[PDB]
């Protein structure tokens, strides 16, 4: 048995690069001697050393005072084949996609900062939007759980029952304790895997990939509903609210509610969207000053309970301002 | 024009040939840590003080259950990043 | 001690004057291999589908020496850390005899950075644009008082 | 600590003198225009220039209609000490902090003031989606902390805080502030003060090896996109501020 020090000495690789290789190979710790020998042949290590040498070359070019040379060196410069061996079959990738989805959702809400490139945040947001569009089109969601740390969304992709957490839309705190470098390396692999899986699903059974954002709608209603795509009943969650227009007040976020209703098959319009067959409306204010009978005023909890049950329970214990019933875990 | 190829293709076999692929140990379902949980799990001031007394690494119950009849009343959560970072660290930084 | 001809170095352009000279020289960087290649490829592509001399600094030792003794060169830079000192001992005296102003700059490596070469040991300029001709003349005039008048007794200090 | 070079101070003095000369002329022209001294001026009316992506410019006459605007600091001119005339305006608008932003409402009187400080900042009309994203993902809020002190400007952590601070104008959640900012609501000024700064993320924030080249590219692209016209009659330059 060898240790991390011996592996680093033999591989002649940096600590960060060593951690990246271990993550890409899942070499859990002492370290597996029989696996380090196989790790001795790795094109990723060759690419890392080439990039390290290119960094020194670029520093030399900058020091010599030649912008054109630096530009040429920078322009003249993957995990695709790594996934081939660590995910033997699609079901395993689907099962392990929980962590990738959670990381992407968490990073999509992270504000841009010096420690995290804005491009990474944009890519994470795009991946999350693509995943939301795919889920809505397939209506594979079966249960919804709301928690203090977010909404514990889950999907039944091929019966996997994956549970992906959706963080609340709020300014995310940035504690210095978390090392973004490791998080960035994890996010890169997770994003590549999610892109591969989304492309495969879209081509095999889904829609055109990659989907393009609705430019006209992206100016006003950017989000899940701002996506346009085209192709080329198994649960109540895919049949509830059929053709029902579920209005939403300004208090509740349309992005969360719109996803569920669109997956079920209904429609959602928010008062702030403009900034009709309005059969239902959601209100959370202490006083229903509007006091309109045309729009059925029901607390949003009934949508979650109906989705988790499927019987379209009436608004008995859902009146505006009325205490909601306990949200018992469906598991 | 990248990623336009079936990475997996036809495949119906698992890693059972080499049993070193430890299970990811994905987190189990929730335990009533909802924004509107049963009133019996409404942490009392004494229970809240006891929970606050415990420090990190000894908080198996890592949530303070509370009832919020209004969605707007839900407070913001800033510890999500730290908890998931700890999970990522523990994913591969533990002997197996 | 060193002979009178040696120690004529170690007295060189000051930081301000050296910085000004580098700034003026940095405006006449000769076309590098990549720039020349891309320009020639663009010209060929334009020709297939259907300007005056490029002013630049002179740095080759043979080319610089040939420019000197002909009064063509207007300014000359001398590297002080040249390992074969014999290559540079006669350059200052030769320039003085020819009356061509020159300024010694510390560091062959520093000198070479202005021509995209590791080391050149020499640098000079003959052609200059109108926008920079006045600056070059002012720098040459300043260098006179900076160096020649400050070390008129350079023959001493064995 | 660091020694001050003669060249640097001389350059600062020259740039300050040029900016003061420009600002005096701009103020005189604006005062004459306010007095309706159309007898002899370069242009009776005013224009707002727009730059969009290859790169083309657009010019349109100023329209007397209020509109929501966002302004961010551009960190310059590089070597000009801000004169008191513009320093007071910047301090009042609290945009002096580098890379900081704030929302304002366009008005007939506001536009001349913006014209004077237009080079110092970047202005434009952000989209509704961009405004919503910025509000829900950023924005400082000064409040009294728990009991004693008020340094906690971090974030709008809880909606109940917004209800407590004001409670009266129906501002109970962040979406209310978003609506009052997008729409020409009366509470725009109230919430505008509540969110004095908008500390947008700065640039690459470092030098590094490749980061130095990235910074150089950004600086050279700024000259090709932004430009210090210095003309007393320079039309206001609008850009796609949402590109961030």
């Amino acid at each position: 048995f060898i240790t991390r020090s011996q592996a680093v000495r033999k591989l002649q690789v940096s600590l960060a690069d060593f951690r990246r290789l271990c993550i890409f190979k899942g070499i859990y710790p002492f370290y597996y001697a029989k696996d380090i020998q196989y790790l001795m042949h790795e094109p990723v290590l060759a690419k890392f050393r080439e990039h390290k040498t290119f960094a020194r070359k670029l520093t030399r070019a900058l020091g010599r005072g030649e912008v054109s040379s630096a530009k040429r060196l920078e322009e003249n410069r993957t995990l695709d084949h790594i996934i081939k061996e660590r995910y033997p079959s699609f079901p395993d990738a689907i099962r392990d996609i929980d962590d990738a989805l959670n990381m992407l959702f968490l990073f999509s809400n992270l504000p841009s900062t010096n420690q995290v490139s804005s491009k990474i945040i944009n890519d994470a947001q795009k991946i999350c939007n693509q995943w939301l569009a795919y889920v809505a089109k397939e209506r594979l969601v079966r249960k919804v759980f709301v928690s203090i740390k977010g909404v514990y969304y889950q999907a039944n992709i091929k019966g996997e029952e994956v549970r992906w957490l959706v963080p609340f839309k709020f300014p995310e705190n940035i504690p210095s304790d978390v090392d973004f470098r490791i998080m960035l390396t994890f996010l890169e692999f997770y994003s590549t895997l999610l892109h591969f899986v989304l492309y495969k699903l879209y081509t095999d059974s889904g829609l055109i990939y990659p989907p393009k954002l609705d430019l006209k709608k992206d100016k006003i209603i950017s989000g899940l509903s701002s996506y346009i795509l085209e192709s080329r009943y198994d649960s109540p969650v895919a049949s509830l609210f059929s053709a029902f227009v579920f209005y939403v007040s300004r208090e509740v976020p349309i992005d969360i509610l719109e996803f569920l209703i669109l997956s079920c098959g209904g429609n959602v319009i928010s008062e702030a969207a403009m900034d009709s067959k309005v059969t239902h409306q959601i209100v959370d204010r202490p006083v229903l000053k509007n006091k309109v009978a045309g729009r059925t005023y029901i607390q949003p909890q009934w949508i979650f309970d109906c989705i988790n049950k499927g019987e379209l329970v009436p608004a008995n214990k859902y009146l505006p301002g009325e205490a909601l019933p306990p949200h018992l875990s469906p598991w | 024009e990248n990623y336009q190829y079936d990475l997996w293709g036809d495949s119906t076999e698992t890693n059972d040939h080499v049993m070193h692929l430890r299970a990811p140990k994905l987190p189990p379902p929730t335990n009533e840590e909802s924004y509107n949980p049963p009133e019996e799990y409404l942490l009392s001031p004494e229970e809240k003080e006891a929970w606050e007394n415990t420090e990190y690494s000894e908080r198996e119950r890592n949530f303070i259950p509370q009832k919020y009849s209004a969605l707007r009343k839900v407070p913001g959560y800033g510890e999500s990043i730290r908890e998931r970072f700890e999970r990522s660290l523990d994913l591969y930084l533990a002997p197996r | 001690k060193v002979p009178p001809t040696i120690a004529q170095f170690q007295y060189t352009l000051d930081r301000n004057t050296a910085a000004e000279t580098f700034k003026l020289f940095n405006k006449y960087r000769p076309e590098t291999a990549a720039e020349k290649k891309e320009r020639l490829t663009k010209e060929a592509a334009a020709v297939a589908e259907g300007s005056p001399k490029p002013y630049a600094v002179k740095y080759g030792l043979n080319h610089v020496v040939a420019l000197i003794e002909n009064k063509k060169a207007k300014l000359v830079l001398i590297a002080n850390d040249v390992d074969p000192i014999e290559l540079v001992v006669f350059l200052p005296a030769l320039c003085k005899k020819m009356g061509v102003p020159y300024a010694i700059v510390k560091g062959k490596a520093r000198l070479g950075t202005l021509v995209n070469q590791k080391t050149s040991a020499v640098a000079a300029l003959t052609e200059v644009r109108a926008e920079d001709e006045a600056a070059l003349a002012k720098l040459v005039s300043t260098i006179d008082a900076n160096f020649a008048d400050k070390y008129d007794e350079v023959k001493k200090h064995w | 600590n660091k020694f001050v070079r003669a060249e640097s101070i001389v350059a600062k003095t020259l740039a300050t003198s040029r900016e003061k000369e420009r600002i005096k002329r701009v103020s005189i022209l604006e005062d004459k225009k306010a007095k309706n001294e159309t007898q002899h001026i370069a242009s009776g009316k005013d224009f707002i220039l727009k730059i969009t992506e290859g790169l083309i410019r657009e010019k349109t006459t100023y329209d007397g209609k209020p509109a929501l605007l966002f302004i961010v600091r551009v960190r310059g001119p590089l070597a000009v000490n801000i004169p008191n005339k513009a320093f007071k305006i910047l301090s009042l608008l609290r945009l002096v902090e580098t890379n900081t932003g704030v929302f304002v409402k366009l008005t007939k009187n506001v536009y001349p003031l913006l014209k004077v400080i237009a080079p110092y900042v970047v202005i434009g009309k952000p989209s509704l989606s961009s405004i919503r994203s910025l509000i829900q993902k950023r924005g400082r809020i000064i409040y009294k902390g728990e009991n004693e002190a008020e340094p906690h400007e971090i974030v709008l952590n809880d909606n109940n805080i917004v209800e407590e601070q004001l409670g009266d104008h129906g501002i109970i959640c962040v979406e209310d502030i978003i609506h009052e900012i997008a729409t020409m609501g009366e509470s725009f000024s109230v919430c505008n003060f509540f969110l004095q700064p908008f500390k947008l993320n700065r640039e690459v924030s470092g030098f590094g090896s490749l980061n130095r080249l990235r910074k150089i590219k950004q600086r050279e692209a700024e000259s090709r996109t932004r430009q210090f016209s210095n003309a007393a009659t320079a039309p206001v330059i609008e850009v796609d501020i949402d590109s961030l």
